[PDB]
Parts: C-alpha cells; structure tokens; sequence
DNA sequence: ATCGATCGTTTTTTTTTTTTT
DNA sequence: CGATCGAT
C-alpha cells in the first residue's frame, strides 16, 4: 500500500526477497549451478564473505546478477527499471547480514554494493529513449585521469551578537534561512561561510568505444561518465573496461545570460561499478615491498642456484622456440640479472656504478627488433624506441601548453622515467647528432644539467642498454669491419665495452629444421614443458628476488689473470690506424665478475666469472685482427 | 565558542615557556626577541613541542588548523604582551617544522583539510610579486566611517550594513590605502614528486602559495615541505560543474551566483632541501668555537694556523684530495689554484681587474682527465658543470624563440653564463663547432659581452676560470 | 513600511602572410 | 533580472 509516485516498487518486497534469497544461498550460484563443480561451502557465500571481510575489516562488497536470476526475477526487473530504489536496500539487508554475522562488529563502516551481469546492451552506437533508468554496460578504450573536484551538501555560519554559530545542509537543491542562522530575535542578518562545511569528492572521465566491436572504418563515437568517492582513480589511463550504470539526462542553458533552456538533454551514466583488467605478462614492476616472496619458492631458487647447468639454463630459457646459437645468452643474462651495485655511499667520490653496456650489431637476417620485440614483453622497465621515435627533447622536456592550469608548464622526459631500465632499440645509425651525443654523456657520466629559459635542472638518470644498431649497409661488407662498416668514428668505435656482434649463418642447410620445427610450433599453437622446462613464475624470481638481497665481494679470487697478463695486454701500443687494449677493460672485467657472481649467489666473489668472461672477450675481440 | 580550549592550550604553553622552555633556556623568545625591534611578525615553531608540553594537540590542531590558526596569532599577540609594552600591530606568519608525515599529490579528497603536513615536488613556470591591500576602512557616507573591522575576507565585499547609525547599508564610504592592513604572496606551480615517478598517468600539478617571508626563495630545481592547508577555495566562475545547486530561500510569512568550486594549495613552511650550502660563519662538523674576524669564518683557527704553516701542508693537500687517484704531480698542485683565488686587488677606475685563469688538460685517451673533473661538481660550490655538447648553444645563449609566449623573442641567459664565481667546465674542445668558441675567444678574457638579433641591451659577463 | 509598477538589460570569432635565422 | 520610485 506504499509506493513511490511515479513507480511500482515497495522496498521491503526488495529487501525481503533478498534477504531471503541471501539465506537461500549454499553459494548455488555455482553450486547448484556449477553443480559438476562444488565449493565446500554449504552456507551463504554472503554470510560467509562478511565473515571473509570481517576477519579481514576491509569493507566494500561486490555483488552481481548471475546470482539474482535463478530467485524471482521481480526484483530484478524492479531493480531495471528501479535501480535506484532498489539498490541501497541491498545495503541494508548487508546491514542486518552484519547482525547475522556479529552483533556488535564495526556497524557504521559502510558497504557498497556493485551488482552486473544482465547483458551487454549492444554497443554505444545504437541506443534508445526508454533506456534511461535502467541498466547498461560496455566498454572500449580510455582516454583520459583527470582532477578530482569537492562538492557540497553544507555551509558554515556565523553572527555578531552571542555568536549564533551554526550549519544546515542541503536536501539537494533548496535551502531555507531566517534573518539568521539558529534565528531569535534577529540581532542581526544571516552570516554565511563557505568553508567549514560539508563537501564531497568525485571526478569525471571520458572514455571510448574501441574493441574490434567496430563500425568498422568509422571513428568510435565516444561516452563520459563522472565518478564517486570509492570509485575515484579506479584506472589510469590507456585501458579497456567494463562500465555498470543507469543513464542520466540534463537540460542545457540556452543563452546564459537569461535562464532559458535548451530542447537537447545531453546524456551520460551514473556510476555503480566497473571492472579494471589487467594484463601484465611480462616480469611485473618493482615496488619492492608489495612483491615480498615465501620461502617456499626460496626453495626452488636456490635449487636454481644449486645447478651448475644453471649457468646455461636461464639463457636456454630466455627463447620461447628458438633453438639456434643462443651462445650469447649467456652474455644476455648477465643484464638479465640486470648488474651488480657497486653502491658510492662509502668515500663520496668517483662514484663508479657497475655499469653495464652491450649492443647487438649485424644483419637483418637477425630477429634482433623481434626477438627484442618480445623481450619487451619480458624487461620490468620495458622500453621500445629506436632511431627516429623521439627526438633528444622527443626523450625530455615534453613542453606545451596546459589548459588545465590555464598555463603553460615545464614538463616531461623519457629516461629519467626508464632509470635501470632498458629500451630496445634498433637502427641507431638513423639520428641527427644533436642525440647520441647525448648518449656520450649518460653512456660515460651516467648524469644530466640542463639550463632552459624556465626551469633549471641537474636531476639524476642512468640505466643499462639495449640496443640493435645497424649499418649504412644491407650485408656487413665482406673485408670491411665494422670498425667502419657500420657508420661511427675511430676509437669511439673502439670505446664499447663489447657489443657482441650478429651477423647472418653463413649455412644454408639449417633453416630446414626450424623452417619446419617453428613452423609446426604454429601448426600446434602449443608448447611442451619438456627439457626446456618454462616455469612459470619460477624462473621469475630467480630474476627478481636477485637484484636485492646480494652483495659482490673480492677477497683474492677473480681479479689477478689479467693483473698479471697486462704486459702483452698493453704492449698494444703498436698499430697504425687501429685500436687495441686500454685500462677501462678491467672495470668492465670486475662489473661482469660481480654479475656472473650474481648468478649462482655468490656473495663473495666467483672466480669462473674470469673464464667466461675472457671467453666473452676474445670469441668477440678476435673479429678484426685483419 | 569552540577553539577557547586552543587559546588557554598556546596560552599556557607561552607560560610555560615564559619559564624555562628547554633547560632553562627558550628557542621561541630570542627570535621573538630579535622580533621585538622591527616586529616582522615571523616565528616557525616545533611540533614536536606540542607533544612535549601540550600532550599530543597535533590531533587537536592537525585537522581544525585552518580555523584554529588565526587563533594562534591571538596567541602570538598574548605571548607578545607579556614583557613587551604593546599595541596589536602584532602579526603571525609561520613556518612550520618538526612535523613526520610525507604524503604526496595522491591522498587528496575532502577530508584533507586543515593538516599541516609536509609535501615536495619541483619548481615550474614561477611567477611574480602581486601585492594585497586586504583591508581598509568603509561604512556609509557620512561621518560614523572607522572601519578596523574584520573585513579582509578573500571574498571581498565593500557592502556593510551600519555601526553607529541607521544610514546607507549599501552606499559606502570610500577607501583607505592609508592607515589598514595589507600583505603579499605570490603564485607558482609545481610538478610530480620526482621521488614518486610511477606510470600512466601526468604529472599532476598543484596550485602553491606563499606568505610574505617565504617569499622569491623558492626557485626552479628544488624539493620543499610544505604546510597542509588544503583549501575551499573562494572562486568566482567556472564550466561543466552541472551538479544540482542549492541556496537559501528564506522563511515565507503572511544575490544568485553559480557553484561550482575549484581546489588549489596554500603552505606556510618551507625547508628548500638540496639547495642549501653556507659559506664559513656557518659551524660545520669540525669547528673550535672561538674569536675571530667573524663568527666561524676561521675561528678553527686552532688548526687552520696549522694547516697555514708547514712547510710540509703544500704536499700533504696535493696528497690530500687524490687518495683514490695516481697520476703526475704537478697538475696535481697546479689545479688548485684555480680553485684557489688571485690577486684581489683595491685599485683604480681603470677597467675591471680580473683575479681568475685559464685551466687546460690534454693528454692521451683513457687517462681519466675526466675523473679529475666528474668530481668537481661534486666538489665546489657555484660550479656545475656538464659539456658544451651538452646543451646547445643554447648553453651560451637561451634558447631562441620565435613564437609569441611572453613578447616573442627572448634570449636572456645560458648555461655557462649563469656560472657566477664557479667554474662550469666542459670537455672535447676540439671537435664543437666554431660558434661558441669565437664566443669564448673573448668571453674568458673580456668578460663582458654583448649579442644582437634578440638583445634587452645585451651586456653579459663570464666570471670564472675552465 | 509596505507592495507593486516603474525604470534599463545583450554578446561571437581561428587562421594566413611575410619575416628571420 | 535587476534597481528605482510612487503611493497606500
Ligand atoms: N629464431 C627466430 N625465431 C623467430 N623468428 C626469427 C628467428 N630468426 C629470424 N627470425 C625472423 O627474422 C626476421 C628478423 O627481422 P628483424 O630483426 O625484425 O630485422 P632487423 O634485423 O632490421 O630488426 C623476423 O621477421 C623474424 O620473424
Ligand atoms: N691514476 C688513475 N686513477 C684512477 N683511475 C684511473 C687512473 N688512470 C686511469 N684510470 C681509469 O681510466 C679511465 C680513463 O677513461 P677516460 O680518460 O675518462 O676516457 P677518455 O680518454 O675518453 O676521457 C677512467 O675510468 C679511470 O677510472
């Protein structure tokens, strides 16, 4: 006998049957409907998770529709049309379902409640009169995170004459007042403030309507939506996500300068819930405290650790297939675990990082942008740029203007974003000079000043390399080293630590194999777990759990061979026109002994390290004896 | 009224410390004191303090402050009468310290206000002085105008009922600039904490505010800890705020202004972190606190006549800023005096006289003439350096413009020209392009150039060595 | 003092040519 | 949509 005007709803049928249907719950929604399958919970999933979350005192719910379909749908349809009658009732039957729970738990922490799964409605495109209060859902790509605004529901007051001080909020649109606030005998007129009073956040964002999902050809036409308190900076931009809301319309002001207005409602969604997806394949980013691993795995690890097969196991799994002459990936994993720390806390000079610098040259032949492709898909602090991407300020100091100050701004960079990071990187015989003679600078100081009419700055970058330059050339030219070949000075040339070079098999007989191996990796488009066992995560913390906790120290073991064959490693000052050996090599033999300790743990030194690193050396240094 | 329990709280803690504050001795009464002669109306207090003596305000200040500071002044000026015979010209800016809590540009919504927590970030696109007459004197017309009155609001509003009389109550008096109270700030923005550079999204910006002793010592590249007065924000117009809108529509028996409010940010606390350096009177670590010429400027003297009287201290510093370095030794003991200064003579009309000297290394590659160097940033004040190469010659010059920001040409500054009694060396002077060089062929010994193209009557000038 | 009838009320744009280094 | 201004 009780029912809003312009409906058909009463909130206790809602409550009830929610109530009921809540108390009705042995989880049937798949267990009763997944029936094959069975969660051994033969109680409320809903008594249960505020138990889940009451043990926990993290509040805010979830709730959808699949759950909702198989009781009597009348509150479903009533909470369509209705849904803004029909949803906080859901809250109080949560509220009473604390009672169930527990007496005297936190009842005035709040609950939200975010039902879903009616339909996808079809798409933004085609849309309809009659779906305004009802239920929506659809999703695309993101634009924008934009600033958060208050809003209120309340004022501050004041007075002159026993300081009648006092509030009074809004319902949503009309107030009331005396002569004063807490008006008696009007001593005075209404003081009002602004400030000392109610506000609530909220923030709006404008998104798109971009799967495949497409007219195809035609430019998504784009939607908006505005946002609440729990619900505010739930994604960041350049995702995709599903949308729950009920349309909302609004007049527009004709004119402005009278109060007159416009025929054309304009329309956007309310806010319920929405869904974020993520999709990090690659080895995840680096907070260091939310990534903490069990001992468990620590385990494993050091069973890991506990192979001298090890050495080549890690580089065997850096390929998902590929099976040909990986012998650099040893020299890969050396900046896989990414570099010793060196730290320069100690005398406060000459603050030599363990810096680690490694190119790959050759020919296209290579799957170097490929390979390195994917490998963007595996470096934490995954880069791809390459010759002309970005400028040197296409790297830094992305300056304009900025509408939302009414300004314009100093602004952003690239590396300093990627510190320790990589970027692969390719044709790097393609830029202007005004870079890579940025790279003399970070490649050999590891630093940046920089002067501008506006800010001023001498901020803090450095980072490992990447790269996959090429020549001038199509072939590396036969009899013609790249000591000239690819496009760089004299002993600049000779300046790099060592880029290991690439260049085509000279053999025409393999590709067969692979040709046909690689090719039925496709036919199957599946994997197997043999030899090559791929762990899944396994391998991953051997990775990250290894960058922290490992300290590289020398007591007498992997420093003295070349402390004793420096006299033919330096009688190379005989030549004309070359480049020979010089007193950087062993800095660059110390950084690669600390890594290759890194690898099998060793927190003091690894004399091995030595031999694969000569090994490095003159399988690379021997390619232009001429 | 509500913050009465602030006012005996500050109160007593001024009694409290108009006794001893800290072993017989107060901080916050010789800066008064120092205060009491020109009466500047500034002093930072420690919050530690509060749980000291107060017993744990911090959560009786830290969210009711915006309000509850004005009471503070009160306070100031109570604290201010007690020994000193006064008028309430007396004033209160502060600069807030001694406070933990970090938070960033994120932990931002409604219940922020009123906090006093310290925040950094970066320094961008400044802007200038832009004084306030807050306040002044008004009422109507005709003779009952002496208006003292709290009327300095933000929003501003000259309309006043009455005082004395039953008369205009929206004609006005007309202004004082004379004999009121006024005040200054200024205005700049600030970047993404440049310790909390995440992903995705920008660098959201705050609006940032200073009162007057904090005043043109924020600057470009620098870190800061500010006071946490978020703000409701006076504002006067604004779009797409199309929420529903309310306001008082009063009793029925027998003006309008849209709202839609913006944020900002407003601080009173400073401390310009990394870029702080003090030359001698300043005590370091090692210091003999005794008489001398000044305060700390050689009153090591105990030792630093030792360190000016052997015969053997020449080769010792040779010795004794290469530990980690082998090499010759005479650039060694020559490069010093480049560091070290020259003649500084007291003399003529003449011209200027210079004090400082050409510099050079060579030698063959992979000596670590750079290590020499790479240190010396680190080492010396006034002299950063990087290479030439480094920049542009927009390094010499600014970067030249050609589109209309400000007054569409501006070349006003560089980078080595900004090195102002430090060295701002530069490496591999054989191969950068002859712009820049015949700059140098006169700037090192003329220092005191000119441009053109571009010029606000260019005259620049280099001051040190290279 | 009160009400009502008097008085007077207006805002919208983006882009092309020659010039200087 | 606002203030002026006249009388009741
Ligand atoms: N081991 C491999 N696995 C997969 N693809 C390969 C392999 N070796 C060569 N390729 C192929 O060779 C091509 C390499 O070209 P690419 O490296 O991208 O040129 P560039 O050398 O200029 O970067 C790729 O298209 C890739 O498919
Ligand atoms: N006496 C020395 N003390 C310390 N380091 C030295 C010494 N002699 C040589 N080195 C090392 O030799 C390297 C020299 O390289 P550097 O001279 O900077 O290259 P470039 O010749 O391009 O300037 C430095 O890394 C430095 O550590």
């Amino acid at each position: 006998q009780l029912v809003v005007w312009g409906t058909n709803v009463v909130v206790s049928q809602c409550k009830s049957k929610f109530k009921s249907f809540i108390m009705r719950f042995i989880d049937p929604s798949a267990e009763q409907d997944e029936i094959s399958e069975n969660i051994d919970v033969n109680q409320p999933l809903y008594l249960q998770k505020l138990e889940e979350i009451h043990t926990l005192e993290e509040p805010y719910l979830n709730l959808n529709c699949a759950h909702l379909k198989t009781f009597d749908q009348d509150l479903y349809r009533q909470l369509i049309c209705y849904p803004q009658e029909v949803i906080p009732g859901f809250d109080m039957a949560i509220n009473e379902m604390f009672f169930e729970r527990y007496p005297a738990a936190l009842l005035e922490h709040q609950i939200q409640v975010r039902p879903f799964n009616a339909d996808k409605t079809r798409n933004m495109r085609s849309l309809n009169p009659e779906d305004m209060d009802q239920l929506i859902s659809i999703s695309g790509m993101v634009i924008r995170s934009s600033n958060v605004i208050p809003e209120m529901r309340e004022a501050f007051f004041s007075c002159n004459i026993c300081s009648f001080s006092t509030t009074v909020e809004v319902d949503r649109g009309r107030i009331n007042q005396p002569t004063l606030c807490t008006n008696c005998n009007t001593n005075h007129c209404f003081r009002l403030i602004h400030n000392r009073s109610e506000f609530t956040d909220k923030q709006l964002v404008k998104l798109q309507e971009s799967p495949d999902d497409m007219a195809a050809g035609q430019t998504p036409h784009n939607v908006l939506l505005y946002a609440h308190n729990d619900l505010v900076d739930k994604v960041q931009p350049g995702d995709r996500v599903t949308v729950t809301g009920i349309y909302r319309a609004t007049p527009l002001k004709t004119g402005g300068l009278s109060s007159s207005v416009k025929s054309v409602y304009k329309t956007h969604v309310d806010v319920v819930h929405f869904r974020k997806v993520d999709n990090k394949r690659l080895y995840e980013d680096e907070e260091g405290k939310d990534h903490i691993f069990p001992p468990e795995r620590v385990e494993l690890l050091q069973l890991l650790a506990k192979k001298p097969d090890i050495y080549d196991r890690l580089a065997r799994a850096i390929a998902p297939s590929i099976y040909e002459n990986d012998d650099i990936k040893k020299g890969i994993l050396l900046q896989l675990f990414g570099g010793t720390k060196k730290k320069h806390a100690t005398l406060g000079r000459q603050n030599f990082r363990s810096e680690i610098h490694l190119l790959l040259c050759g020919d296209p032949g290579t799957s170097k942008s490929q390979m390195l492709q994917y490998v963007f898909n595996l470096v934490p602090r995954s880069q791809y740029t390459s010759g002309r991407g970005s400028s040197a300020v296409g790297l830094t100091a992305y300056v304009t203007k900025d509408p939302e100050t009414r300004q314009l701004v100093l602004q952003t960079g690239a590396l300093v974003l990627a510190d320790n990071g990589v970027c692969c990187i390719d044709e790097f015989d393609k830029m202007n000079d005004s870079t890579r003679s940025v790279l003399h600078e970070v490649m050999e100081q590891q630093t940046l000043s920089i002067a501008k009419a506006g800010i001023i700055c001498q901020l803090n970058a450095r980072t490992s390399i990447l790269a996959a330059a090429n020549p001038a050339e199509s072939q590396w030219n036969k009899r013609k080293n790249i000591i000239d070949n690819v496009q760089l000075p004299h002993t600049l040339l000779s300046r790099f630590d060592l880029i290991f070079l690439v260049l085509d098999p000279q053999d025409e007989i393999f590709d067969k194999r692979l040709a046909s191996h690689l090719v039925s990796l496709y036919y199957v488009t599946r994997h197997e777990e043999e030899d090559t066992m791929f762990d899944m995560s396994v391998l991953r913390d051997y990775i990250a759990y290894a960058r922290e906790h490992l300290s590289p120290t020398l007591s007498d073991e992997a420093q003295q061979r070349l402390i004793q064959a420096y006299v033919d490693m330096r009688k190379v000052g005989a030549g004309r026109g070359q480049i020979s050996a010089y007193p950087r090599q062993l800095e660059s033999l110390i950084r690669l002994s600390e890594a290759h300790a890194k690898v099998r743990l060793s927190n003091q030194v690894e004399l091995l390290d030595v031999e694969e690193a000569w090994r490095l050396h003159r399988e690379a240094l021997k390619q232009s004896a001429t | 009224v509500k913050d009465e329990v602030g006012i005996r709280a500050q109160k007593l803690f001024q009694d409290f410390l108009e006794e001893f504050k800290e072993d017989g001795e107060i901080k916050y009464t010789r800066p008064a004191a120092s205060l009491e002669s020109p009466d500047r109306c500034t002093l930072e207090v420690s919050f530690e303090d509060v749980e000291k003596y107060d017993q744990n305000l911090a959560t009786a200040i830290i969210e009711e402050y915006y309000h509850i500071y004005p009471f503070l002044c009160q306070s100031v000026s109570n604290y201010v009468k007690d020994r000193i015979g006064l008028k309430t010209q007396k004033d209160c800016y502060v600069a807030f310290t001694e406070v933990p809590t970090r938070h960033k540009v994120r932990d931002l919504t409604t219940s922020k206000i009123g906090t006093l927590i310290r925040i950094s970030g970066q320094v961008v696109r400044t802007h200038p002085v832009h004084p306030e007459l807050v306040s002044g004197v008004f009422m109507c017309l005709d003779c009952q105008t002496e208006i003292r009155n709290v009327e300095q609001q933000f929003k501003f509003t000259n309309p006043t009922i009455c005082r004395n009389p039953v008369c205009s109550n929206r004609k006005r008096f007309m202004l004082d600039v004379e004999k009121s109270l006024f005040l200054d700030f200024q205005k700049i923005r600030i970047q993404e904490t440049q310790a909390e550079l995440p992903r995705g999204c920008i660098p959201r910006a705050v609006e940032i505010i200073l009162r007057s002793e904090l005043v043109e010592t924020v600057q470009a590249g620098d870190r800061y800890d500010f006071t946490g007065t978020l703000i409701v924000v006076p504002d006067v117009s604004v779009l797409a705020g199309v929420g529903t809108r309310a306001e008082n529509s009063s009793r029925h028996k027998p003006g309008m202004r849209e709202l839609n409010y913006r944020m900002a940010f407003l601080a009173c606390s400073v401390q310009a972190t990394t870029a702080r350096f003090g030359g001698t009177d300043l005590p370091m670590s090692e210091v003999t606190a005794e008489d001398m010429k000044k305060q700390m400027t050689d009153a090591e003297w105990h030792k630093i006549y030792e360190m000016s009287k052997d015969r053997n201290l020449y080769q010792n510093l040779i010795s004794s800023l290469f530990p980690s370095i082998y090499g010759n030794d005479e650039v060694k003991r020559g490069i010093l005096l480049q560091q070290f200064g020259g003649v500084a003579k007291t003399t003529t009309e003449k011209t200027s006289l210079r004090g400082d000297i050409n510099v050079c290394i060579v030698g063959d590659p992979s000596t670590a003439k750079s290590q020499f160097l790479k240190q010396v940033s680190d080492f010396s004040p006034r002299a950063i350096y990087t290479s030439g190469k480094a920049s542009s010659a927009a390094g010499l010059t600014a970067a030249v413009v050609r589109d209309e920001e400000s007054f569409d040409f501006v070349i006003e500054a560089g980078a080595l020209m900004l090195a102002d009694n430090g060295i701002c060396c530069i490496d591999e002077f054989d191969k950068m392009d002859q712009r820049d060089q015949v700059a140098i062929h006169e700037a090192m010994e003329q220092q005191t150039i000119s441009i053109a193209r571009a010029g606000v009557r260019a005259t620049l000038n280099a001051r040190t060595s290279i």
